[PDB]
RNA sequence: CGAAGGCGACUUUCUGGUCUGUAACUGACGCUGAUGUGCGAAAGCGUGGGGAUCAAACAGGAUUAGAUACCCUGGUAGUCCACGCCGUAAACGAUGAGUGCUAAGUGUUAGGGGGUUUCCGCCCCUUAGUGCUGCAGCUAACGCAUUAAGCACUCCGCCUGG
């Protein structure tokens, strides 16, 4: 699915103040699993927990 | 009227130039890049700030800067001993505030951080 | 960002050197600045995730 | 003559009288062809002033000097390619310049004749505590490479 | 993934379509080929920007025993996006697109059946592919091949001297 803000309970470890994502062989992931830690948690991660830059 | 100024660095891999300014923008004067017999951008060397912007510092005496803060947004060979003229006279390197911005990005481009 | 206090300055080459690198989204940091071309990567731009 | 290269020298022998080469080297400057029959005398009328002048022989006081000839310690670099790159460096008796024998401070010969019987005595006894004088032992071989800083 | 040129920031879209596990079902209802389908990258291409970057020209420098050239900032446009594209690239697969195999193997993206469930992983079946090799075949050889440069049923176009 695509985990929304506070759906990052279990995935605040890949979630970060100052932007760290681990891809796909940092988790063991296949290609969904990767795939939501690579677009769902973003909903949480970007807007309002990542400056991309200025 | 001590314990009052910044080192606010403009180095880049070249260009060792150094602003002996306020904690905010206020720019009293330097040994900068500009400063020493050097331009910039082939000063890939401190003496910028390797002795002689301490000579600036405690010629003013008004810092007092125990906290000399380098302010620098790029690398720089002259940096890390551009700090050596806060060395020199000795005003306390006590921080490296190398970063480059990350305000947010206002449109379809203007420009801003990489 | 960064304070680091208690080092001498002719041994600032050791202490200019150790906050810089640490992203996994070093790339979505960067985003709306300097974007260039993968051409000699493109040995490795098959290459995980992306969109495929 | 690349592809092949340089590898190290030959070097000298001492004598039964001191047990030193520091005197023999010397002699090997002048070692006519076997026949130094007076060569003898001249390097007997050059090496003896340092000796003579400063009261202490071979070892002591002119260890002041044969301290720092032909070397321990020298000036060199590596294969770094046309710039300036140096840097001190500790070094082997393969080639040579602050221990032994080799460049500046004691040209003994080099006074107002055209003779070799007695100008060897006259221009001699300049390193006595490792002060110049004339080209033939050290003094210059200490002193560099260390000069640029800002717009280096 | 697209008709291609090609397709790249991501939250999202249609998830269109691939896609494999189910495929719930009337009775040839398709490939290529009159139709017709669209564009095809740039050099260049019909408006503000554009000389801001880069940038030809010019400057200006000079190797060692040789420039204005490798050298380029000011800078000529151009570069570039909000209104028009050509039918050209090593768009090369030098290899046209339907029915199916050629001992087959191969680890694997997807989607599944699962055992074991693990601690989301070990083992078996799996295919669009993914690659790897590799049987037959292939041509002179280059070298191709369960996914052609083979094998038996479809069309297309090419040319049998250039």
């Amino acid at each position: 699915t695509h985990i929304d803000y506070k759906d990052t309970e279990l995935l605040k470890r890949f979630i970060s103040e100052r932007g760290k994502i681990l891809p796909r062989r940092v988790t063991g992931t296949s290609a969904k699993y990767q795939r939501m830690l690579t677009t769902a948690i973003k909903r949480s991660r970007h807007m309002a927990l990542l400056p991309y830059v200025k | 009227n001590i314990e009052n100024g910044v080192a606010h660095i403009r180095s880049t891999f070249n260009n060792t130039i150094v602003t002996i300014t306020d904690e905010f923008g206020n720019a009293l004067s330097w040994s900068s890049a500009g400063a020493l017999g050097f331009k910039g951008s082939k000063k890939s060397t401190p003496f910028a700030a390797q002795m002689a912007s301490e000579t600036a510092s405690k010629s003013a005496m008004e810092h007092g800067l125990k906290t000399v803060e380098v302010t620098v947004k790029g690398p720089g060979p002259g940096r890390e001993s551009a700090i050596r003229a806060l060395q020199s006279a000795g005003l306390e390197v006590t921080a490296i505030r190398d970063v480059t911005p990350v305000p947010h990005n206002g449109c379809r481009p203007p420009k801003r951080r990489r | 960002t960064v304070v680091r206090k208690n080092e001498s300055l002719e041994d600032a080459l050791r202490r200019f050197k150790r906050s810089v690198s640490k992203s996994g989204t070093i790339q979505e940091v960067r985003k709306r600045e300097f974007y260039e071309k993968p051409s000699v990567k493109r040995k490795k731009k098959s290459e995980a995730a992306r969109k495929r | 003559m690349p592809r092949k290269g340089s590898v190290p020298k030959r070097d000298v022998l001492p004598d039964p009288i001191h047990n030193s080469k520091l005197v023999t080297k010397l002699i090997n400057k002048i070692m006519l062809d076997g026949k130094r029959g007076t060569a003898q005398r001249i390097l007997y009328s050059a090496f003896d002033l340092v000796e003579q002048r400063s009261g202490r022989d071979a070892l002591e006081v002119f260890e002041e000097a044969i301290n720092n000839i032909m070397p321990v310690l020298e000036v060199k670099a590596r294969r770094v390619g046309g710039s300036n790159y140096q840097v001190p460096v500790e070094v082997r008796p393969e080639r040579r310049t602050t221990l032994g024998l080799r460049w500046l401070v004691n040209y003994a010969r080099l006074r107002g004749e055209k003779t070799m019987e007695d100008r060897l005595a006259n221009e001699i006894l300049d390193a006595a505590n490792n002060t110049g004088g004339a080209v033939k032992k050290r003094e210059d071989t200490h002193k560099m490479a260390e000069a640029n800083k800002a717009f280096a």
